[PDB]
């Protein structure tokens, strides 16, 4: 009910990033929307002396029909002054991706009950564009903590707290951990006793909020079965000269992650200028060498560790037939996470679509184990990239990214 | 008297750090001054500016101007240095409307506001750093000192701060008549509808009696100004709309100025005169920027020119949009990395039309030249009509299906159909995605010394084949296609290559039609005439058979 006061990071100015182009459905979308925030009071139009600006478009969240505004405070975030005043930080739970269910909720609109630092409020400022700039944009702010921004899980963090105290004492094996706009919950229950506790939880902030738009919805995810991809190589009767070449190059690449992985003795099953498809058998050398290799292949790389001051990388190739795989990492050859998909949803004849998919999975996928998003770097060009993924983005954050141009030789040894 | 509203004022703030401007007035004729204080005089009767005492410290210079052809002096306020201090502002003109974004209108009337931007009042708190100082005569008594009370011509806040007011004052006018559009550009009022002319004209009068709430008149001889409108280079008719004039000039010899002039009229006219070219002009301004040099057209350059001025010999227009009916947009090739465009909504009525160049770059395709194509037009139409056109492009359907499902990158063109208007994109090649039995299998490599850059490329094949050429003036990389390309030209029909080259891949594997190398392009011709082509990677320097021969033999 009082502010907290917040400043930038120092030397800093606020964000003045250009509206991207809205379709008409988008406008009349948030046109509606911010029309009764401003009768509600959390938004307020502003003047010409406020130059700043963050982008604003709206989405479907995951089995709704109705669009949610989305601010894309990524660059207000990354100015905006960090938050360790009462705490250094909420160390992260290492057991939530244990959970046999997790479930997401969206519960930022609990954060519109909280007001906004006087100070502060111009730096989210925001339009809403019209067609072909026939009128004004509408300008606006916030007056209370907004969906999206950084600061507001942190200033409604002690309130969240109090609100969550009587759920958490009557269940204390249950994992709830913050990230942004999303509240995830994990249980080792039964999926029927389990969405049972969370409509629990729904009531204790429906009882506080005495409506939240979203806050009925649950995505359900289970960690416990996450799958990882190590490396395994072919297992085969008949090997063609082409086959031990592309073993013996998978073995190379994979010397950079395992030391004492050899193609000595599998090279030496070439000697000559063979036809690629010439059969070849494996001597004992050679099969001792592979069922070697086949042996360090099992186990875990060494001197792989988190350092939570270090950005998340996440890397993805598109493999075909709607499959695709990636890998996390902090630094190059000692991946955290590696995976693949392949059930991309409503998007048989969209790479695009697919893609965007992809990305918000990993950057759940994340969230659960380090809390925190990965830098992504994307198999596409920039231009495809950023004139479509807003229409297949579903998820209530956007992490940073950037664009692969050069095919990488790598993507065959993660097929 | 009538009340009025007030206009509320915009709070303005100097950067931070920074004071007002403290500039030293200029000395002035005595001529000069007299009508200083005349001029003063007159805008202090109306309001517009107050005296000040002598403890304000700011100034800002003054000047006079001698109005061309006139005895009538002319006022200057040179606010240069205070507009350096004044905080920025939101601009709400950035994004300007296009004129095939425009709906037809049966009339439209304009409404002069002049008088309104004065009605405008400056932030109180702001009016000090405003201060200027008319000379005294003979510098014999103080000059004579003033601030501004309304928001002055040349500060850096005017503009802003009048559309946002005038905006304000006319939001409720809007809202309340869908049935009009209001548009101010400059000192004037546009508004436009499809009523019969007699309630068009009344909703013109509740529209200054509504501006007169503000105490703002408006002149009852109505506008001089009608259509067709002169605005942002285009003329602005009912019913249709174009470009201004475009001329091109005759000339016997070029400047690079003149060709800079040429090109910026050809894109401006490539928005509604379909088919304009600027490639072989534009290369002749590469690199240069001595804006007198002279540029010999090149023979090219010739044709494009003459191209245009049979494009441009008579007038075209685009129509208005009619937001009930679909948008499609059509795309042709025209060859050297240019495209041209046309969105129309009925056959043969453009309403507008438009180019995209290749992007610069070392290799490339149609395929990926196309498809920035469509991204581009795309985002385009969303900024003008708020939705994406429905596609007629050069390309069959199974072409995009066997692009897209085998390219590395993700890639995506929304709804379209295929348009059988040559000359059609294709794929020119398509690699095998496993080794072809029965075909020769290349094992090739180069290598170049890097001092002397003396090199060698060749291959061995499983048939005894092999080949090595000796090359000079050369590098490791150009050594590695050397040695596919030689691979290529000495195979059958269908061939096995096998290289340890991750540059050669990653051009290949890029899928290119043409390159700025042309080794990468006599492989490409190569590629085109066969009828198979597997390509194989190994790890140099590993033991592979034929990898390890042909490397022995190159890098000696
Ligand atoms: C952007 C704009 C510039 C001018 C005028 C600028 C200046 N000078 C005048 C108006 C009224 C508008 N606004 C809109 C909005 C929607 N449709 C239209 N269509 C429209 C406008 C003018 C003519 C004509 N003649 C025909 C149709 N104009
Ligand atoms: O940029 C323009 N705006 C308006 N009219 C023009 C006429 C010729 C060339 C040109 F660049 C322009
Ligand atoms: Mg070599």
């Amino acid at each position: 009910i009082e502010t907290v006061p917040v400043k930038l990071k120092p030397g800093m100015d606020g964000p003045k990033v250009k509206q991207w182009p809205l379709t008409e459905e988008k406008i009349k979308a948030l046109v509606e929307i911010c029309t009764e925030m401003e009768k509600e009071g959390k938004i307020s139009k502003i003047g010409p002396e406020n130059p700043y600006n963050t982008p604003v478009f709206a989405i479907k969240k995951k089995d709704s029909t109705k669009w949610r505004k989305l601010v894309d405070f990524r660059e207000l975030n990354k100015r905006t002054q960090d938050f360790w005043e009462v705490q250094l930080g909420i160390p992260h739970p290492a057991g939530l991706k244990k959970k046999k269910s997790v479930t997401v909720l969206d519960v930022g609109d609990a954060y519109f009950s909280v007001p906004l630092d006087e100070d502060f409020r111009k730096y989210t400022a925001f339009t809403i564009p019209s067609i072909n700039n026939e009128t004004p944009g509408i300008r606006y702010q916030y007056n209370v903590l907004p969906q999206g921004w950084k600061g507001s899980p942190a200033i409604f963090q002690s309130s969240m707290t109090k609100i969550l105290e009587p759920f958490k004492k009557q269940n204390p094996d249950i994992v709830i951990y913050q990230y942004m706009d999303d509240l995830y919950v994990g249980s080792d229950l039964e999926i029927g006793q389990h969405r049972t506790k969370i409509e629990e939880l729904r009531q204790h902030l429906l009882r506080w909020g005495l409506e939240p738009p979203f806050l009925w919805m649950g995505y359900e995810l289970h960690p416990d079965k996450w799958t990882v991809q190590p490396i395994v190589l072919p297992e085969k009767d008949s090997w063609t000269v082409n086959d031990i070449q592309k073993l013996v190059g998978k073995l190379n690449w994979a010397s950079q992650i395992y030391p004492g992985i050899k193609v000595r003795q599998l090279s030496k099953l070439l000697r000559g200028t063979k036809a690629l498809t010439e059969v070849i058998p494996l001597t004992e050398e050679a099969e001792l060498e592979l069922a070697e290799n086949r042996e360090i292949l099992k186990e875990p790389v060494h001197g792989v560790y988190y350092d939570p001051s270090k950005d998340l990388i996440a890397e993805i190739q598109k493999q075909g037939q709607g499959q695709w795989t990636y890998q996390i990492y902090q630094e190059p050859f000692k991946n955290l996470k590696t995976g693949k998909y392949a059930r991309m949803r409503g998007a048989h004849t969209n790479d695009v679509k697919q893609l965007t998919e992809a990305v918000q999975k990993i950057t759940t996928e994340s969230i659960v184990i380090w809390g925190k998003t990965p830098k992504f770097k994307l198999p596409i060009q920039k231009e495809t990239w950023e004139t479509w993924w807003t229409e297949y983005w579903q998820a209530t954050w956007i992490p940073e990214w950037e664009f692969v141009n050069t095919p990488p030789l790598v993507k065959l040894w993660y097929q | 008297m009538v009340p009025i509203s007030p206009i509320e004022t915009v709070p303005v703030k100097l950067k931070p750090g920074m004071d007002g401007p403290k500039v030293k007035q200029w000395p002035l004729t005595e001529e000069k001054i007299k009508a200083l204080v005349e001029i003063c005089t007159e805008m202090e009767k109306e309001g517009k500016i107050s005296k000040i005492g002598p403890e304000n410290p700011y100034n800002t210079p003054v000047f006079a101007i001698k109005k061309k052809d006139s005895t009538k002096w002319r006022k200057l306020v040179d606010f240069r240095e205070l507009n350096k201090r004044t905080q920025d502002f939101w601009e709400v003109q950035l994004g300007i409307p296009h004129p095939a974004g425009l709906k037809k209108k049966k009339s439209v009337t304009v409404l002069d506001v002049g008088d309104a931007y004065f009605s405008v009042p400056l932030d109180e708190d702001f009016r000090k750093y405003t201060a200027f100082t008319i000379p005294s005569i003979n510098n014999e008594t103080p000059g004579i000192r003033y601030q501004y009370n309304v928001l002055p011509q040349g500060w850096k806040g005017s503009p802003a701060i009048f559309q946002s007011s005038m905006t304000k004052i006319l939001e409720p006018f809007a809202a309340q008549n869908p049935d009009i559009v209001i548009y101010q550009y400059m000192d004037d009022l546009y508004v436009g509808s499809d009523l019969e002319i007699g309630q068009h004209r009344t909703k013109i009068e509740e529209l200054r009696q509504h501006l007169l709430r503000w105490g703002l008149t408006t002149p009852d001889k109505k506008h001089q100004k009608e259509p067709p409108f002169l605005w942002m280079g285009y003329e602005l008719h009912p019913d249709k709309w174009t470009v201004q004039p475009i001329v091109l000039p005759e000339k016997d010899s070029w400047t690079v100025n003149d060709i800079q002039k040429l090109v910026g009229k050809l894109n401006w006219a490539s928005q509604i005169y379909p088919g304009i070219k600027v490639r072989q002009l534009s290369k002749l301004l590469r690199g240069t920027k001595a804006l007198t040099e002279v540029i010999p057209l090149t023979e090219e350059a010739e044709l494009e020119l003459a191209e245009n001025r049979e494009i441009l010999k008579e007038p075209v227009h685009g129509v208005y949009y009619d937001p009930s009916k679909d948008l499609i947009a059509e795309i042709q090739k025209q060859g050297q990395g240019q495209w041209t465009y046309q969105i129309y909504q009925e056959p043969f009525k453009n309403l507008k039309t438009g180019k995209y160049a290749r992007m610069r770059g070392a290799h490339t395709n149609d395929v990926k030249q196309l498809t920035e194509a469509v991204q581009k037009i795309t985002t385009e139409s969303i900024v003008i009509w708020g939705k994406t056109p429905k596609f007629k492009l050069p390309i069959q359907k199974e072409t995009w299906e066997t692009w897209w499902t085998e390219y590395w990158q993700a890639t995506w063109i929304p709804e379209w159909e295929f348009v059988n208007t040559p000359p059609l994109v294709k794929l020119w090649y398509q690699l095998e995605k496993e080794p072809i039995v029965g075909a020769e299998t290349f094992y090739v490599d180069g290598a170049a010394n890097r001092e002397t850059k003396l090199g060698k490329a060749g291959y061995v094949t499983n048939k005894g084949r092999q080949k090595v050429v000796p090359l000079t003036n050369t590098t490791n990389q150009k050594t590695e296609l050397q040695a596919i390309y030689l691979a290529l030209q000495d195979s059958g029909l269908e061939v096995n290559i096998v290289t340890d080259s991750q540059y050669a891949l990653g051009i290949i594997q890029a899928q290119p039609d043409k390159s700025e190398s042309e080794l990468v392009n006599q492989i490409i011709e190569q590629l085109i005439k066969k009828e198979k082509v597997y390509l194989a990677w190994v790890p140099a320097h590993k033991g592979i058979g034929g990898n390890e021969q042909v490397d022995k033999l190159v890098s000696a």
